């Protein structure tokens, strides 16, 4: 049977947190212990499943969000945190059982480190008679910020200010975004959000 | 009896006396006297000595200034003063311990320091050096470097660039301490793409090749500098790892384009108010930011933003006014232009849109001076319906209809222009009356507004002035289109209204200017009247402030149109009064007055025989962005370029063939560059107009060197006396 | 009858006529007339038409100049003229074929070309572009690039830097063709370490931020540019591999320190003469270099060096004179200062040290004009013992005692100042008489010195001038310490020596100057005399040339000492003559005259009421090295710094309290920088001296713009009339 | 027996022509065919001995002058040439039989190429009342120029002008030198002058 292909997470420059990538694994078999052992995990926090058991269960569909995330900012990603990072970059969805993995990648891993860490520290929409009305734009859990289009791959410097007008499909107005740039680290620090589901053909995704 | 000669003015033979004091508590103040600082008891008057200047006979350097810490334990000594611009300068600094009575020599403040300031309470220091901010908790301990990004002429941490210093903040510093000294808020400026003005500086005889000075200076429409705002916690500074500055961004209604930071006002120990202004300066926003103790950052709620925009012109007189918060910081008082067009006090709430005007009328509140829980103290030009005066009122906050004038009728003959200085709880207040009579400084106690004692009454000058023929000041108004336009007249002594005197029009006419007030002055006009029998007159026409927005905003996007005509009409009104010789009517001005003087002389009115313009603006595209754009917009075909073109002095060069003109400018003028006068002389020569010029080597905008200030006013006096056939 | 008004001078209503001609052979010349060039037969006078200007009605650009090739096959057309300095400029160039009567459009000369010159015979071209030299054998063929090292403001191949252009060569080019056009000799200049002068340039109204101009300019004592000399064979140019330039080094007696290249004179087709000058300009060497056909290089023998040094001053009048070689090039004639102190012609041999003076007397040979095998033609100021005149003599080479004046008594009343232009074999020569009468151009034939015909006699002006009251020119001398010091006086019409006129001293006093000559002039002095009844006078004191080295070298290392006193004494001599009102005596000068005028006014002599100085030198350390050091040495404590200090105008600022002073200077002066006048105004203001100033925007040293030239002389006229109480 | 050590010619940066180095070989045996075969000779011109026989003879003392010399300037070193190079840099001595070898060095040779070729194009001494007397200084055959002290290793640029005063041992005056700099080439070009002698123990230096 097909083995769940975890390659895209392990090659090249991993995406920034606000512009993350996801992999729906449907109808394949997985070895998750192998996946996590390639890195060195500093956090493995699971909500709605014991972390032991997620490597063992059979799921209708397993999803994984991956992105580059410094262990420096661990507290801003904990469930129910109040940072710009859960307002404007990434918010964990708890409708399905989920697992949060914060890991450092070794030198002898095939991932390339991006220039620096970045995240949006402001994302709000300007409308009104004289562009007087500011309307902050917070993300729904597990969805993408509209600001990620401004600069998908990172920020040249700290405090980058962006703006553009929103098409009438986007609902008019002027979108404004500000980007914080955090300096990079010694070894690449990465974040993984693993979601699972049960239901139609619960056996579609089973371990090895 | 003798007359007030030019030598009297230029050599300061009739000096005024002041009474300057720092309130160090709510019932004490410091006053220096014979170099020995004295601490007065505000209530009783018994004054012991704080510090005697002979302490520093050992110092070995000439001390420009001193600054005693709020707790009184240390004194900051300033020397090696080196002036940069209007406000900026560099100097070296020594901290002297007052308790141990010793100079501190560990971890000394560096040389060439750009700004120093104590914490508002205690003895912390914040100083700027190489465009970087350093915090010094104890004067004998190492500094904590806050910013690492300072760069000459590019990045300014904690200090202003040229245009923010001059046209926005009117100060060098971009430092704002928290009220109890916990937080240090600061601005960062970035002139990376701002064009440089370049002018020759010749120093002295010795210097063989001249310096070329290069100053980041955005002229009208150019690239403006960009500004960021930060707050740092000065209590949690660690010496092992670098300190964090939390950025505060501007509201998104400002990030959509170029903007300015125009006000920083702390409300509480954990709340700060910022005001931002669009580059088109008819829309401003106040952001109210609370410090989040659980994330360490600052939350500025959108529901707490406050939009102050104008539909007839620019916001504020020169900038949006500052807010005066209550103790709890949940409400604030602020001067706003009301629905009628007059500036009055409004009472906002931090989270509610509307405000309540607590004053109203056909007058303007000049400024909010003090605010207690029971009373709000303000200064306005309401008394006798005179915009030229100033008086101190207090309003009862429990009943806005109960208002009390505290200075109106103290001595209404001699005293009509008042400024005030309150104690730290507003328990006592010092009134300063600048005119029309000799200045008079007095103390009062706020609980009863009781007049305690006279501080200085200038009677020393009064006895001196008896033996000299002084001129008199007529202040009145004329009505044009049923609007009162005010004017003043320095009339020679023994003035005989049946005689026809020559007149000299002293003009500024800048937006929100006021050259017709009640203030007492000994200046070049006093010489011209007392000694040379010349009527000096000033006029406040369309564009002049303090008379309502209908008058002040009348020149919006049309600089050099109405205020130029109105000064010509003022001359006509004066000439048809009768006591003025219309053969001899002249005009003189300095910065906007120089611009208007040249425009008037190029107007072809035939009214003025001769005029003299120092350091004048000639084309508004040559002046800085913040000021010019406030009144003119951008010089683009989409905005206002057509009038930018049709407002130049060079355009009028033909019409100087009728007048006698004198053009004066300093070769090292950082503000109204010598370029401006260079282009006028070019234009006059191309059209074959003869005129007189005078360049002042290495001189700045307001010529301040002793020898040059004497030389200019001597030269100008010869020009006026030649123009009037005077002896 | 009317008077010669200022408008007559400024609008050129009484124009002189010239007769300019290029000798294209030994018996033909070219003369342009109504834009149509004519070729005259020198002997007979019958003149057919060379080229009609309507040929270029098709061209489409305004043509500044034309230059027909020596063979007459091509004409070089100049347009897009852009003046750089006194001599330098850039322009675009088109070559028009005269035979095919077509414009050449293959391999066109680039734009912004700095110098172009034909070969002396034929149609080769050498042009400089981006400080690099290009040789163009055929006008329709590709250029051969000679030099690859040209760099803006750093490396100059084939053209001069600022100071070589102005103070050494008096020309832009550093190109010297071989006599038959085989070799192209050129100089390379390297300003790598030369300091830059920087001044503001404001262009026009449109330019928002001014330009800052930066020009490599060595002031007194600074780093001088360094010079190299090369020769390239233009016949052996290959298009496959780059061309070789053979360097010629300076003699080792020059390589021991800083030096200058001051003369390049080809002797034969394979021999060239170079003159080098030590930076201390009292020692020069001529190097004579033959081309080695067997090694391809150039041999300059040490036995052929020629040392020309001076013990009382600097070598030459402004530079060592040029040699006039014989046909074989084994001997040459050259003007040298003889043992008596007078400049006369010496006859050197290329390999023998001594020379033979062929002229001698108490007069100077001004220049060698032509040299045939039988006769040497020279111009001297010998006639009637007058240094102010010029006359053409020829000397017989077989008997140096037989000398003939060819211009003395042609018309000795009207004509006393002659210049000449010979044909290519000196078979005919055109005499040009510049004064005292109206200019007169005539042709002559050398074999008999026969007067052939009159070319231009200015009788058109003569009839015009009948209806106007012209002034007269008195030229005489006075004796001080038994030395004749010459002077001139423009006397108003109907001059009455029993009346006492105001006088205005027109002064230059520069080393080797001569302001007292016989030349005819219509200028500002003619206006001042004819219209304003003012005697204009000039004087030639110590330092003035053409009167011997005892007079000219009298100011050596002491600029601003004797010539300043001597001009004051001249005023005293004139005032005690009687017909001069000593209440009204003024003084005026331009470059060294401006320096002397200021020095005289700061002298405290009490002699001059008022003076006016344009573009004056104020301190000799501000002026360029080559000129200042020629007369002053270096401003080091070892050489001459003490007098460099004790010769400044600023030192005398106190003594302007007695005089009325007008200071005028251009803001874009590349030569006597505005710095100089800026320092004077500074000094006057610090001492509290009132004066009048006038800056001229974007103007150079000799103010040449039409509007500014009119404006200045109008302004100056008002100053003199005010100073004399004139109507 | 000792073998004539030709190492110093083959290592490092060879000297410039005006500042050449020489090796007197006394009491050793030599293989000259080996020496010349390490290079690629473009000229082998012998005066007073046939080039064949110099590799075979027995000499009281063999001397070799080595220096860096471009084949571009071959004609200036030929016997009786008139260049600056024989006036100011190097002149072949013919009192003893001699051989001139101009050779290009291969890439796989242990010599390092100096920055460029240099030679003195002027060397004259200035004396007199006002430093008026110039006296050119030509070299005697096989001796060194006095100018070589100015810049032994080469010239930074073409036309370098040098000067210094001569001590009273050197006979007063000011020495002046000018240096021509010729651009270097693809492979190192070298010059060898081999002199031999006969007499006291004629067998001291014999072949192999
Ligand atoms: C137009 O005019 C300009 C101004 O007049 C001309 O510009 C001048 O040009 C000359 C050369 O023609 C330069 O001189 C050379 O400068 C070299 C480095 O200079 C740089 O640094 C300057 C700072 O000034 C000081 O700093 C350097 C430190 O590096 C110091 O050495 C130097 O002397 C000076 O005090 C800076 O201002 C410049 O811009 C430069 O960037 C310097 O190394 C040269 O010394 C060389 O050459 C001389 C004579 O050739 C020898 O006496 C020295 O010993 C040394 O020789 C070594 O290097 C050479 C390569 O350059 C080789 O030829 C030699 O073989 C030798 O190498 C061996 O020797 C070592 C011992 O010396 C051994 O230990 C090694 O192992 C090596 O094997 C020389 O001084 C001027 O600097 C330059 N000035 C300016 C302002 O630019 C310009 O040329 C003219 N242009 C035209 C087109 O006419
Ligand atoms: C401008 O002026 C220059 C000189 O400044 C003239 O240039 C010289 O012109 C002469 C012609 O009179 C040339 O001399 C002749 O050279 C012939 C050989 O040409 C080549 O020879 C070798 C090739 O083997 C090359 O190395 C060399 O460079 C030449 O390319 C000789 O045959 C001639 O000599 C004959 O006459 C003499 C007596 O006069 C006899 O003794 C000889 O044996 C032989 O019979 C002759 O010498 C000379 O080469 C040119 N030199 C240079 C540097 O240019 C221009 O001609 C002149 N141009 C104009 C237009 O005026
Ligand atoms: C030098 O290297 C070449 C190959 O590039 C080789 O053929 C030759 O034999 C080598 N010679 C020596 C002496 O190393």
């Amino acid at each position: 049977s097909k083995e769940c292909d975890f390659t895209p997470m392990l090659v090249g420059v991993p995406p920034q947190v606000y512009n993350f990538k996801r992999l729906v694994f449907t109808n394949c078999n997985y070895n998750l212990t192998k996946l996590l052992s390639l890195f060195m995990v500093n956090e493995f926090s699971c909500n709605g499943i014991s972390p032991d058991a997620i490597a063992r269960g059979c799921y209708s569909s397993l999803t994984v969000d991956y992105f580059a995330y410094p262990l420096s900012m661990r507290s801003y990603i904990q469930p129910g945190s109040a940072g710009d990072i859960s307002l404007y970059n990434y918010k964990q969805s708890f409708a399905n059982p989920t697992c949060r993995v914060l890991a450092t990648a070794p030198a002898n891993l095939t991932l390339t480190k991006p220039s620096a860490y970045g995240y949006f520290q402001k994302c709000s929409r300007v409308s009104g008679e004289h562009n007087s009305v500011e309307t902050p734009l917070y993300i729904n859990p597990g969805e993408y910020s509209i600001c990620r289009s401004f600069s998908p791959y990172g920020f040249s410097e700290d405090g980058e200010v962006f703006r553009r007008q929103l098409t009438q499909y986007e609902g008019g107005g002027i979108l404004v975004g500000v980007g914080a740039k955090l300096a990079m680290t010694d070894k690449l620090e990465m974040g993984f959000i693993i979601s699972v589901q049960y239901g139609t053909d619960t056996n579609s995704v089973c371990p090895m | 009896r003798k007359t007030y000669t030019l030598t009297d003015y230029l050599k300061n033979t009739y000096r005024l006396k002041l009474y300057s004091l720092r309130w160090i508590s709510d019932h004490e103040y410091l006053y220096k006297q014979e170099n020995n600082i004295l601490v007065f008891n505000a209530e009783y008057g018994n004054s012991s000595v704080f510090l005697e200047n002979s302490t520093f006979d050992e110092f070995g350097h000439s001390i420009n200034d001193y600054s005693i810490s709020p707790d009184g334990q240390f004194i900051l000594l300033e020397y090696n003063y080196v002036k940069q611009w209007r406000h900026s300068y560099t100097a070296s600094y020594d901290i002297y311990d007052l308790n141990k009575r010793q100079l501190i020599t560990e971890e000394r403040i560096p040389n060439n320091t750009q700004w120093v300031t104590w914490s508002p309470v205690g003895h912390k220091l914040a100083y700027v050096w190489n465009n970087d901010i350093y915090v010094k908790i104890e004067p004998n301990l190492p500094s904590y470097r806050i910013t690492w990004t300072g760069k000459e002429d590019i990045i300014y941490n904690g200090i202003t660039d040229w245009v923010y210093e001059e046209e926005v903040f009117s100060a060098y510093s971009a430092l704002w301490w928290s009220p109890n000294g916990t937080f240090l808020a600061y601005a960062q400026f970035n002139d990376t793409e701002v064009p440089l003005i370049e002018y020759s500086f010749y120093s002295d005889e010795s210097l063989q090749y001249p310096k070329t000075v290069r100053v980041p200076y955005p002229k009208a429409g150019a690239v403006n500098p960009t500004v960021k705002f930060f707050v740092v916690n000065t209590d949690s500074l660690s010496s092992v790892t670098n300190a964090t500055s939390i950025q505060i961004t501007a509201p998104a209604s400002m990030l959509i384009g170029d903007h300015y930071l125009c006000d920083v006002t702390w409300a509480t120990q954990e709340r700060i108010s910022l005001q931002w202004l669009r580059r088109i300066q008819n829309y401003s926003v106040m952001d109210i930011c609370d410090y989040d103790e659980s994330s360490g950052r600052w939350n500025c709620l959108v529901a707490r933003q406050h939009i102050e925009m104008s539909t007839t012109g620019w916001v504020g007189r020169f900038r949006p006014s500052e807010p005066h918060f209550t103790l709890d910081g949940n409400s604030f008082y602020k001067i706003i232009s009301n629905e009628e067009g007059y500036r009055h006090i409004c009472y906002f709430q931090i989270d509610k849109k509307d405000c309540t005007f607590i004053t109203k009328g056909t007058w303007e509140v000049i400024g909010i001076e003090a605010l207690t829980s029971d009373y709000l103290y303000y200064i306005s030009n309401e008394y006798k319906g005179m915009p030229g005066g100033r008086n101190l009122y207090k309003i009862q906050l429990s009943d806005y209809t109960k208002v009390t004038c505290l200075s109106c009728e103290l001595n209404p003959e001699r005293c009509q222009y008042y400024s005030v200085s309150f104690s730290k709880e507003a328990k006592y207040y010092q009134l300063r009356c600048s005119g029309p009579g000799l200045p008079l400084y007095t103390l009062h106690s706020s609980v009863n507004d009781k007049g305690l004692r006279v501080l200085e009454d200038n009677s020393a000058l009064d006895k001196m002035l008896q033996n000299v023929q002084m001129p008199s000041k007529k202040l009145d108004f004329i009505i044009l289109n049923e609007t009162k336009f005010w004017y003043q007249m320095i009339l020679p002594p023994h003035f005989d209204k049946s005689k026809k005197y020559p007149l000299l029009l002293d003009v500024y006419a800048g937006p929100c200017s006021q050259k017709a007030d009640t203030v007492f002055r000994l200046n070049w006009a006093t010489y011209l009247a007392s000694t040379e029998n010349i009527i000096v007159a000033s006029f406040d026409g369309r564009g002049s402030g303090y008379q309502g927005d209908k008058i002040m905003h009348a020149i919006n996007r049309r600089l050099g149109t109405f205020e130029v005509e109105d000064q010509i009409e003022a001359a006509r009104q004066f000439s048809k009064m009768g006591f003025v010789d219309n053969k001899r009517i002249a005009i003189w001005g300095w910065s906007y007055g120089g611009y208007v003087t040249s425009m008037v002389l190029g107007s072809g009115s035939g009214v003025f025989k001769c005029g003299i313009a120092v350091a004048p603006v000639s084309r508004w595209e040559y002046y800085d962005s913040v000021y010019t754009e406030r009144y003119m917009g951008l010089p683009t075909p989409e905005d206002n370029l057509d009038h930018y073109r049709n407002s130049t002095v060079m355009s009028r060069a033909e019409n100087f063939k009728q007048v006698e003109y004198l053009l004066i400018h300093g070769t090292a003028d950082d503000n109204v560059h010598f370029q401006q006068s260079a282009q006028i002389s070019k234009a006059l020569v191309d059209v074959g107009v003869d005129f007189q010029a005078m360049w002042y080597t290495d001189e700045d905008h307001g010529i301040a060197s002793s020898t040059a200030h004497q030389h200019i006013y001597t030269h100008m006096s010869h020009f006026i006396k030649q123009c009037f056939s005077l002896p």
